[PDB]
This record gives C-alpha cells, sequence and structure tokens, in this order.
RNA sequence: CAUAUAUCCUGAGAGGUGAUGCAUAGCCGAGUGAGGCGAAUUCGGUGAUCCUAUGCUGCCGAGAAAAGCCUCUAGCGAGGAC
RNA sequence: UGCAUCCGGUGAAGCCGCCGAGUGAUCGAGUGGUGGAGGGUGUGGGAGUGAGAAUGCAGGCAUGAGUAGCGAUUAGGCAAGUGAGAACCUUGCCCGCCGAAAGACCAAGGGUUCCUGGGCCAGGCCAGUCCGCCCAGGGUGAGUCGGGACCUAAGGCGAGGCCG
RNA sequence: GUCAACCGAGCGUUGAUCCGAGGAUGUCCGAAUGGGGAAACCCGGCACGAGUGAUGUCGUGUCACCAGGCGCUGAAUAUAUAGGCGUCUGGGGGGAACGCGGGGAAGUGAAACAUCUCAGUACCCGUAGGAAGAGAAAACAAAAUGUGAUUCCGUGAGUAGUGGCGAGCGAAAGCGGAGGAUGGCUAAACCGUAUGCAUGUGAUACCGGGUAGGGGUUGUGUGUGCGGGGUUGUGGGACCUAUCUUUCCGGCUCUACCUGGCUGGAGGGCAGUGAGAAAAUGUUGUGGUUAGCGGAAAUGGCUUGGGAUGGCCUGCCGUAGACGGUGAGAGCCCGGUACGUGAAAACCCGACGUCUGUCUUGAUGGUGUUCCCGAGUAGCAGCGGGCCCGUGGAAUCUGCUGUGAAUCUGCCGGGACCACCCGGUAAGCCUGAAUACUUCCCAGUGACCGAUAGCGGAUUAGUACCGUGAGGGAAUGGUGAAAAGUACCCCG
C-alpha cells in the first residue's frame, strides 16, 4: 500500500545566520520537496508540532556550477520554507539550535 | 487519387516515346469517375469512385455483390 | 532490527505502526544530522531497509 | 411631458481624516559604528511633454476581436437575501 | 615470420662516441659512457618496405625582436596605512570629468558574476597585498508587483472532413 | 562501486560483500495517450479514501484517437440510414544490417553529346520476418520412348546475340551439386439445408417404386450463408446403371410395410498442436542454456644479483609443456588448462499420457449419353515497362484505357503466322530445408595496429570548442618491484 506520511515531505532544517536570527522572533525555515506548496507544508507543520501556523512562504534556489577536471558540473536546486509560527509559541525543540 | 474501390486498379508510370526518346513518365490514370447508385436492401443513395470497367461489372453482376466484396476489403466507403 | 520471517507474523495495523515510526525516526535523524547532533550515520541507512520491507511485506499481502 | 444650470451619470483636483504616528534639520558625547532627544513645518510666484482627456473641435486616409460589467427571459426553483 | 643454432640483469636494444672497414646503398660478433630486457646469425616466405621538396599534415623551436604596440579624444596628486614587496590596494584633504548621462529603475539576454572569510605560480595587455580571477560557506521570502489559473487578434496545430 | 584519496561511523560464521533466474517499487518527458505545452512543466474532471470547525489541500485509480464486433436510438423522412451513447479486442512508435512491391536521379564513360551507360545504383515510400519472396506446371525439350515444384551455388559464356552494330551490355536451355514434401487445401456441375427478394396450378404435385391419410417436406422460381460430393491430364468429375459387396443397434427415407439414403452413439484405426483445426493440460530426459567447483607434481642444491622466474647440477607430474601474472624467460608459486563434475527456479528441445479431432454408412472396378472444370478474365487493337532483344519480322511476361469468347472435336504455349504433331490444363489459396545478415551476447584465432597508428574515441569523447541550425568535431597513455611521495635542518 501508499501512506501519505507529512514527514516525507519537510526534509531538513537550515543553519546559518539569518535563520537563528529569525528563530530568535519566532520564524523557521526548512527545506522541502520541490513539488510540494503553502497549504501541504502548512497541514504537514501544523500536524507534526500540533502548533499553530498563520502564513507560509516558500523560495527557490538553482543550484551552483562548479568546476573539475573534468568539467562544469552542477549541485541541485532545492525549495526553501519560511514558516512564521502564531501567537501559540512553542518553539521547535526537535531542532536542537 | 482517393484511389478505385471495387477492382483496385492503380496508376502507372510509363517513360519515353518516340521520334528520338527522351525518358519521361506520364503516370496512365485509370479512369474513375464519380458514378452514384441506390441499395433497395437499406433504402439508400451511394456515391462511388468506381471506373468505367467497374461500371460494366456492376451492371452484370449486381451491388450488393460488390458491396460484399468491398467489405472484404473494409474500403472505408 | 527485525527480519522479513518476524515481520510476516505481525498483521497489518501493526505493521503501519512500525511504518509511522520508522518514519518518525528517519526525520528526527535528519533533523539531527544537520543540527550535527548525529554520530550513528547508518541507522539512516537501516531506517530506509526497513521501510522498504514493510511496503514490500505490503506488496505481497495484496498481490498473493 | 420636455429646456430648466432642473434630474442623473462621469469626473481633474482644493479641503478634512489617513498622521497623538513617521521623519527630517541639527546637538550630545560616542567611536567599528552603535546610538538617544529631536524645533518651526506658514505664505506668494512660476510652471510641466503629466491628469480631467477613450474628453472637445476639425479633416479624410473613415479608424481589432472577445472576456469582463449591466440587463431580459429559458431553467434550476423552497428555501434562503442583504 | 617458418626452420636450425648463438649472446643476453656476469647488462640486449636504443642513443652519444672513438677506432676502423667496404667499389657503393652501408658496415662493425671492435671496443667505451648512458641505460635497463629482448635480440643476432643462415636459409626461404610476405611487405602499410627506404622522403628533400606536393603554396604537403601534426607537434616543437628559431630570424623579424627584446622592435611595433599596451585599446581614445577626463588629468591626476601628497601624507598615513597594512604588507616580504606599492605610481595603481584602503582611508584623509585637494584636484579634475559626465550631469536628457559616463546618473537612479525595468523587459529581453547571461547565469552566481551578489555578501562574507581566505587566496594570490594561472588570467588581467606591466606589477599587484587587488579583481566580475580561485576555493569554501552564505544569500533571492509576494492574496495586491510582471506573467499562469481570465479572454482573444496576426498566425499556428487541427478531431471529424475534403483532396492526393 | 569507481576516477579517489582523506575523515567519520558500522556490518559480518546466525554465512556478509559478490554472481545468476524470477518478482515488487518504478518521480517527470517521450508513440505519449485527460486538456495544454517552448520536451522533461502548467491546469483539471470523475469514483473512492485520508484530512479541516467548512473551503483550500492530499492519496489511489481512470478519462485521447481511429479500425472492427456487440448493445440502445434512427435526425431531415416515410422505409430506414449516416450519426450519437455504452461496452470488448486490436493498431499507433524505435531499431544495425539482411528482404519483397512501388517510385527513382546526376556527376561520370562515350576523349563533345541527346539515344545509350553510370543504375533501376544512391535516396524516398508502404509493409515484414527471423529469415524473406518464389513454389506445385496452362513448364522445358525434340521426335531422344526424355526430364519432372521452387530457390541458392559451379559451368555453359563473356559465347549465341543485342547495340547511334559506337561506348558497352549480356542470357537461357542443358550438365554437375546442396535439400528433399514427385506437398496439401478450395470453388462449379449435383443434393440436403436455413433462409431472403417474388409470386400463388392455389394442385396431380413435393418422395424409392407400391399399398396412402392429408392437401402442400410451399407449388414452382432466384441469389444468399451452412453441410456433403468433388480435385485431375493417358482427361477427370456430377448425373445414370450393373457387379463383389472387408461392424451392432438408436431413430429417420413425410409417413406403418421390402429395399436404397440420412441423422446418432459405440468398439476401433489414422493424425495432431503439422502448411494440411485449434487451446490449455501433467508426467517428463544427466537433454541443452542462465551461477560455479575440484583438479596432478621441487620452501631442491652452488653462484650471480635489490629481488632467480636466469646459468650449471640434481628429481617429479603429465587424458594437464594453452595462456597470463607473480620483484628478471616459472610444466612442479598463483590464477587456470586436459578431465570430470553441478541446478531449487525460469527458458528451449522432444518425449509422452490428457485434450482435440478424423475416417469409420465401405470400396474396387463397369457401361451409353446430357451437365461442370475458377469472366469483365484470356484474346485483339492504342500508348508503355522489363525480358540477350534500343520498334524491329518480335513471340512468352506484363501496367492504364476501349472492345470483349467459349468448357474437352474446349483452350495456352513449342521466338512472327498458318496446317500437323507434342507438352500442359491459366484467370482461388497455403507450403518447410538448402540461402542472405548481425544492434546485442558468449568463447577464441591472428606471418593485424601498438599512443601523429588502431574504431573519430587506450586518457571525462561524439565530450570541450565552433555554428542560430541541420551539422562538424579535437588534444593528453608509461615513476618504481611496493609510495618506502624526501621526516629533519638552512636560504627564501
Amino acid at each position: 500500500a501508499t501512506i501519505t506520511d507529512p514527514r516525507d515531505i519537510i526534509l531538513a532544517p537550515v543553519i546559518s545566520e539569518k535563520s537563528y536570527g529569525l528563530i530568535e522572533d519566532n520564524v523557521y525555515t526548512f527545506v522541502v520537496h520541490p513539488d510540494s506548496n503553502k497549504t501541504q507544508i502548512k497541514i504537514a507543520i501544523e500536524k507534526i508540532f500540533d502548533v499553530k501556523v498563520d502564513s507560509v512562504n516558500t523560495a527557490n534556489r538553482q543550484g551552483k556550477r562548479k568546476r573539475t577536471r573534468t568539467g562544469f558540473g552542477k549541485r541541485k536546486s532545492t525549495k526553501r520554507a519560511i514558516v512564521k509560527l502564531a501567537a501559540g509559541s512553542k518553539p521547535i525543540d526537535l531542532f536542537g539550535a | 487519387s482517393a484511389h478505385c474501390q471495387v477492382t483496385g486498379r492503380g496508376p502507372g508510370f510509363g517513360n519515353s516515346v518516340s521520334h528520338s526518346h527522351r525518358r519521361t513518365p506520364r503516370r496512365w490514370d485509370p479512369n474513375i469517375q464519380n458514378k452514384t447508385y441506390y441499395l433497395p436492401s437499406e433504402g439508400r443513395r451511394i456515391r462511388l469512385r468506381v471506373s468505367a470497367k467497374g461500371i460494366k461489372v456492376i451492371d452484370r453482376d449486381g451491388i450488393e455483390a460488390v458491396v460484399a466484396r468491398m467489405r472484404a476489403r473494409g474500403e472505408k466507403y | 532490527g527485525t527480519t522479513p520471517g518476524e515481520l510476516r507474523e505481525l498483521t497489518d495495523d501493526e505493521l503501519k505502526d512500525k511504518l509511522r515510526e520508522s518514519k518518525e525516526e528517519l526525520f528526527n535523524l535528519r533533523f539531527q544530522m544537520a543540527t550535527g547532533q548525529l554520530s550513528n550515520n547508518r541507522r539512516l541507512r537501516t531506517v530506509r531497509q526497513e521501510i522498504a520491507r514493510v511496503y514490500t511485506v505490503l506488496r505481497e499481502r495484496e498481490l498473493g
């Protein structure tokens, strides 16, 4: 059978100064699957964490293009999603900073 | 052409002539026409692309017969 | 740590229980891996395999 | 029945709010750059190739379509409309 | 290469040679240096079988030559700075240039060139601590913006269809 | 996994890594197929299910096009049809060559050139198959008492011949061979049938005579679909009609009775996945392929050398001295060979028993006459193709038009044509084996190359780079036995 799990969409966190400046004021950035969307991500998150999302965003990133003895390779695109948890305000513990 | 329908008398490709030759074809078409007919069985008028030869065939053989023979070939009549 | 004959004792709903559990584990592992709070990398492989086994058993039971 | 500045429509802009805010001249030490308080804020001229203007006037070369908006019924019609 | 025999890590070939030979193409089983694994001889067989020239092909290197140039008609300078190393890099005060553009914002197009940290054997028409150069990491957030989910013109594709 | 190391963290005798066969999953584009589209990215419908306080969202499926069959309706319009709706099965595109049918050039040669040749080649089209196509005499031949399906090879033959008788092209018969299946199935006359367009002797006829009820097995017509009978050349066949007449019965010949002729079952025989009808079945062969495995004999002695696999001297194995590697030429070190082994599963061969039919209700011959022996065809004329054959006296084979016949004293051919003799019986269909070919796969061989060679590509290779685009299209192999890859110091 096939079982829709929400935890197969959300792949991973983001770890960087921008992300931490966002966390200081309760905004969390995750890495998702490219064919996702905002309703799907909202549902995944306010299911997984039983916490009250109010607005979601996105972005795309065209991967870099490095060189080699062989030649011109290219990393992978992604989709970064950015969530602003509402006044509920239980931070995401499993993040681990 | 739309191609004959009762026999299959397709074209042919000639060539040269007299007075010294020159090599050069000129399709030898067949003589198809657009005669129509009437099927008393199913109460209908049918139009076909049939040579005069095939008309000869009809009038000494019938039309039912011919449409059955064409049904065999499964022409999209 | 499981095997197919061990799992084939389990009925469907038990398999789905373990399935959802293992996906939760894989998720928490990916966060740990990003954070750097992980060392035993290979658990990712092991979990991924176990999920495959479980779907495989389900499909066996659906084509039998 | 009608010629009224009637009535309606459309419509640049002036005015009030928007704005107890923002922000700004500057001052203070401060030195990477952090910062914090922060006055008056009226009056006239000039003048757009911009706005009313898809307007107006004139001419001949006589000047896209469809969706959208409004409307009349066909019909779905006992439930719902604001 | 067929066949028979000889030398060879106690140093073959190949290369640089010296001394010598043959009437000539050429030869040294004559010896030295380098070097590191296959070669010679006689008889026959078979040839991708001998290059100095094709405004011949491929690679490398010369003469010209340490010569011409170093990419506009705006014009650079002094002190201090870090640095191994400064005409050019950072800052200070001057100076000068464009100012319906050599200024600020979009579309096409390109694709990380953007920021930070480090770097300077390659590149920049000099050098370079510098750079759109090199490496790693980071970075692009839309109910209302430009498009799609709304519509159609030129034109295209074109069920069926007609012709061939 | 690897170029390709480094680091980290692990697994494994409870059998890992690895190899083989089958399955499962199988994002998006692509014939691409829900609609659309700038290929790999945008929007949806329907049924179900998950999910929210409801919407949004999510998951599983399915929805294109035509051809055919079946089913419902039958628009103008009356019959009724095209069409419309639903369901079921097919096809759709890719491929390296090889094939068959069709189309179809030119530079060249002719010392020019058009006819000719190059070539019916290249190329294009439509369709295939594991091979294809052709194929059972309307053939050859020459009076020999001959041959006997076809195809592919050798020769005949660079001949007879053809040809602006110029360049040049160019058979066949016959003979020797490979392979053998000197192969089978149909239509028509004639009956029995369902029918379907028509009619009405409305009766002395539908049948075996005859004894006969009916009063039509419709009475007579006519094509259709089914079943019998019939497959030939020295002609055969269907009617006719004697003779021997190689199983039992059930009912049928309209009908009870004598026969003739059907419709059933039964022992049986024959054959079978055959070209000659077609599906699956289960046994099944140490039969074959798809992983592999064992496998004989020297740490031998002296010397050289960094290392002995060398030289010299001693032994051995050998159904194994092929090859390669190992620190320098290794039968006795390693890998492996000669040789023998090995398959749970899948696949292929036959083998079987199922299963399926099929003849059995039968045949050999007699005998005198009517009927049938594949029709818009063969033939003739007009333009043309290709056959050695360029319109020539030009047969045979053929394409389009126009005209257009007979059924055995019939018809077609034996290089115009006519008479005689000879051979053969067209216009319906299938047919293996010999033959051609290699994208891929497996194992080997080489008086083939050995990094400017050999496939363009030993090195990231159809890559980089060039071009808008189709399309072009490169360069670069070697440390040494093993990285022991120069720790440490000095100048910078």
